[PDB]
DNA sequence: GGGGGGCGCCCGAACAGGGACTG
DNA sequence: GTCCCTGTTCGGGCGCCC
């Protein structure tokens, strides 16, 4: 087993990033894990001499068992750049298996190892941070399915020769597995795999694309159509074909917001079309792999939250709805960021760029703490206008 | 003594070469305590004499340490620092006495000379030349001056104390640059036992622990603490009493009072702060400030202790509102036994209201009690569930605050006025615009309502942006006490929208001032230039310019 | 006096990004 | 495009510790 040598893109140095404060939980976890992957020769100490940092966390699946996770999302866009089935998105049953500990096995090119550096803190700074580095694949790392592909296709082969009909796909430390068997018959075939491999659960289908609808009522007030007309001339640009011109005839002169307007039935009927204008597929938005996945969600209240994905503004790829119940926001959010993140890995298999609706510190602060995945999208924040929540609005 | 530690491997930023530095001219007194310290670190294999074959020099001085006696020879390595690599550095923050367990038995110790204990690079000696006025010499010690020197201290000071701690788990050991903190839960004697294998353990990898800073008795002196059996105390604070104070002047001012709020409940720094808006600069305190400053005054002449902290209890935090973006904030177990305190005062945001402020308060807190003691504190936040439910309702952000419970003891923290989320019955209908001239900077504010009254006011050295705000705050100006307003001010609405109660711009201050006084607002907003009556005739009222 | 690393606090400077505007 | 305004980060003082 000899190595792949890695490149950094050209012009790029290594990941600088600092540790944020862990809980005793978290440090207790990591320091045993780590020991451990010490051990076995996985990772060694390093001291300050490498530059070079990368967040580390960790997170508990009910369970007694805690899982490592390195956030290595700065490595991954500054490593040297490096498969996907149209048929994994129509799986009545779809489930998703941890194939991050088959890294392990293959070592890391010596002059690689120093960018995956990383550091655990202590509970009340009673030491100095302990710094360890990577000697195999890191997990979370974008160069551990490549550089393990190879092995990943001999493994699998026979699998799937038996099972032709199973779709099974890999993203990172992920292995998603794919099958039309009625639940149980497909269940005894994740354990089959599972099992092959040492020698829950997604439906794929039942994913829903959320249409922008229009208010259906009896009576309208100059209000009701001021917004209507508000909410259909943004629409505008994503539909052309949706118009305003005779319902913003209705708001001829200085009326008052609760005066109620008879709908003229030019204005009832082109307020019909519109309806349909909507329903009506978006036209001519092709998914580039050149540029990457954006992705904007609205909190909608009472736990409801709306999301659109696309490359260029107003082509939208996939909008959506994401619904739930001592609510918490930050909690929500996140699911749905892991479900945003995971509809887009099976559909397109590459990860979404998040604006996400919150402060940063309050994400910062929380967002660790339901966290589930084994992969972590790129995000920013954005204050979002109060004008586009209601675009979107059920 | 040199500890036979492996060095750690430095080199230099490419391309760059080492420092060639005149050395500055010293005092004599200076002198005599460099060749003091010179003459015995040659001795000891600490540093090496050098001859022409070393082309570089760095200035070197020497400070007296807090000990009245012996001298710390420094070296102003400013320019070999610039042409160092990058270290990752190891120490991520400092140890805080309110997250220290209750022990049996305590000690201090302090390492003697202890970067000089710690050998430097081969490859990377040349680099450290000096001279002594006259000696030439450099180092095969880690120099104090240095950037890497304590990154490489810390780094090597875990690993020597890496095997005792394994073998010896539940001994624990606070480890702040040389300085050791040892506590164990033995009877006295089994842990002087343990100290002395520590000692010699430390001994054995060359850093000796001198008893002259061997603590062995309470009250400990540790990292600006005293620590007690019971409680801890900061080493008193003495603030300054120049009645002429400067930008320096406050800056030390300021200074020591954050110092101070850890254990000082109360202390505010707004209006010092806010002075501060070059170093000897002198500046005129406020009536706000000094009144400020006498109240910092009379708290920190009052006694105050921490306490230590038990696991097996909650950590509560609660958090006073001290007006003005301010917020103090205490965190204990037992009640009026504070582990320590804090202050919240961070302006962030043009525009804010109390419950993102308070929002931001139990984040920094969070944060910080993670750090401490390795887990979120319970919260005790004077606002009312029903206050804190609204604002989550009504705004369009995530936002959240975990487990607490709410406390009758004022300010309590409200939402100053709401606006309507349907129009108004029987409510003026103001549509309100405003445009300016980028050119000329000349502009127009005004609006038009649906009984028939216009109104434009014309503006000087204004913006957009600022024309709509004039105009809602004209449109505030003119109505009764309930107001229906139609905008089209992506910008104006987005900022009303978020309830601010406070604000950086006189004019949204001037604003919320209205929207308080109202009884009922409704803000509706409208695409612009689209014909949409009544929008339409402000728009050509507005636009004359 | 003067050097270093860490964390903290405040401030102001750059720069990033969305919106409104000129024709 | 430009200008405006808002947010972030980063670097500079100071505090404290070694
Ligand atoms: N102003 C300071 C204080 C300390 N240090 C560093 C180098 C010191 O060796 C180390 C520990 O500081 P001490 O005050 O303990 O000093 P020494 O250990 O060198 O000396 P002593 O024998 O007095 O303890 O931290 C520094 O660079 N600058
Ligand atoms: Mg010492």
């Amino acid at each position: 087993i000899e190595t792949v040598p890695v490149k950094l893109k050209p012009g790029m140095d290594g990941p600088k990033v600092k540790q944020w404060p862990l809980t005793e939980e978290k440090i207790k976890a990591l320091v045993e894990i780590c020991t451990e992957m010490e051990k076995e020769g996985k990772i060694s100490k390093i001291g300050p001499e490498n530059p070079y940092n990368t967040p580390v966390f960790a997170i508990k699946k009910d369970s007694t068992k805690w899982r490592k996770l390195v956030d290595f999302r700065e490595l991954n866009k500054r490593t040297q750049d490096f498969p996907h089935p149209a048929g994994l998105k129509k799986k009545k049953s779809v489930t998703v298996l941890d194939v991050g500990d088959a890294y392990f096995s293959v070592p890391l090119d010596e002059d690689f190892r120093k960018y995956t550096a990383f550091t655990i803190p202590s509970i009340n700074n009673e030491t100095p941070g302990i710094r360890y580095q990577y000697n195999v694949l890191p997990q979370g790392w974008k160069g551990s399915p490549a550089i393990f592909q190879s092995s990943m296709t001999k493994i699998l082969e026979p699998f799937r020769k038996q099972n032709p009909d199973i779709v099974i796909y890999q993203y990172m430390d992920d292995l998603y597995v794919g099958s039309d068997l009625e639940i149980g018959q497909h269940r005894t075939k994740i354990e089959e795999l599972r099992q092959h491999l040492l020698r829950y659960e997604l439906h794929p289908d039942k994913w829903t694309v959320q249409p922008i609808v229009l208010p259906e009522k009896d009576s309208w007030t100059v209000n009701d159509i001021q917004k209507l007309v508000g909410k259909l001339n943004w629409a505008s640009q994503i539909y052309p074909g949706i118009k305003v011109r005779q319902l913003s005839k209705l708001l001829r002169g200085t009326k008052a917001l609760t005066e109620v307007i008879p709908l003229t039935e030019e204005a009832e009927l082109e307020l019909a079309e519109n309806r349909e204008i909507l329903k009506e597929p978006v036209h001519g938005v092709y998914y580039d792999p050149s540029k990457d996945l954006i992705a904007e969600i609205q909190k909608q209240g009472q736990g409801q939250w709306t999301y659109q994905i696309y490359q260029e503004p107003f082509k939208n790829l996939k909008t959506g709805k994401y619904a739930r119940m001592h609510t918490n926001d930050v909690k929500q959010l996140t699911e749905a960021v892991q479900k945003i993140t995971t509809e887009s890995i099976v559909i397109w298999g590459k990860t979404p760029k998040f604006k996400l609706p919150i402060q940063k510190e309050t994400w910062e602060t929380w967002w660790t703490e339901y966290w589930q995945a084994t992969w972590i999208p790129e995000w920013e924040f954005v204050n979002t206008p109060p004008l586009v929540k209601l675009w979107y609005q059920l | 003594p040199i500890s036979p530690i492996e060095t750690v491997p430095v080199k230099l930023k490419p391309g760059m070469d080492g420092p060639k530095v005149k050395q500055w001219p010293l005092t004599e007194e200076k002198i005599k305590a460099l060749v003091e310290i010179c003459t015995e670190m040659e001795k000891e294999g600490k540093i090496s004499k050098i001859g022409p074959e070393n082309p570089y020099n760095t200035p070197v001085f020497a400070i007296k340490k807090k000990d009245s006696t012996k001298w710390r020879k420094l070296v102003d390595f400013r320019e070999l620092n610039k042409r160092t690599q990058d270290f990752w550095e190891v120490q991520l923050g400092i140890p805080h006495p309110a997250g220290l367990k209750k022990k049996k038995s305590v000690t201090v110790l302090d390492v003697g000379d202890a970067y000089f204990s710690v050998p430097l690079d081969e490859d990377f000696r040349k680099y450290t030349a000096f001279t002594i006025p006259g000696i030439r010499y450099q180092y095969n010690v880690l120099p104090q001056g240095w950037k890497g020197s304590p990154a490489i201290f810390q780094s090597s000071m875990t690993k020597i104390l890496e095997p005792f701690r394994k073998q010896n788990p539940d001994i624990v050991i606070y480890q702040y640059m040389d300085d050791l903190y040892v506590g164990s839960d033995l009877e006295i004697g089994q842990h002087r036992t343990k100290i002395e294998e520590l000692r010699q353990h430390l001994l054995r990898w060359g850093l000796t622990t001198p008893d002259k800073k061997h603590q062995k008795e309470p009250p400990f002196l540790w990292m600006g603490y005293e620590l007690h059996p019971d409680k801890w105390t900061v080493q008193p604070i003495v603030l300054p009493e120049k009645d002429s104070w400067t930008v320096n002047d406050i800056c030390k001012l300021v200074g020591k009072l954050n110092w101070a709020s850890q254990i000082y409940p109360g202390i505010k720094v707004r209006q010092l702060s806010k002075l501060l808006r070059a170093l000897t600069e002198v500046i005129p305190l406020t009536e706000e400030a000094e009144l400020e400053l006498a109240e910092n005054r009379e708290i920190l002449k009052e006694p105050v202790h921490g306490v230590y902290y038990d696991p097996s209890k909650d950590l509560i935090a609660e958090i006073q509102k001290q007006g003005q973006g301010q917020w103090t904030y205490q965190i204990y177990q037992e009640p009026f036994k504070n582990l320590k305190t804090g202050k919240y005062a961070r302006m962030r945001g043009a525009h804010t209201n109390d419950v993102k402020q308070l929002t931001e308060a139990v984040q920094k807190i969070t944060t910080e009690s993670i750090v401490i003691w390795g887990k979120t504190p319970k919260f005790k936040l004077p606002i009312q569930k029903e206050t804190w439910e609204t604002w989550w309702t009504e705004y369009w952000q995530a936002t959240w605050i975990p487990e607490w419970e709410f406390v009758n003891t004022p300010p309590l923290v409200k939402l100053w006025y709401q606006l309507e989320k349907e129009p108004i019955v029987g409510a003026e209908t103001f549509y309100v615009d405003g445009a300016a001239n980028r050119e000329t900077k000349l502009g127009k504010a005004g609006y038009v309502t649906n009984r028939g009254r216009q109104k434009v006011v014309t503006l000087t050295d204004t913006t957009n942006q600022k024309t709509e705000l004039q105009a809602i705050y004209l449109a505030l100006q003119d109505s009764g006490l309930e107001v229906n307003i139609v905008t089209d001010s992506q910008y104006a609405l987005g900022i009303i929208q978020a309830q601010p109660d406070q604000s950086e711009s006189e004019l949204v201050n001037q604003i919320i001032e209205q929207l308080i006084k109202k009884e009922k607002v409704y803000l509706a907003w409208v695409p612009a230039h689209k014909g949409i009556g009544g929008n339409e005739q402000v728009d050509k009222l507005v636009s004359a310019g």
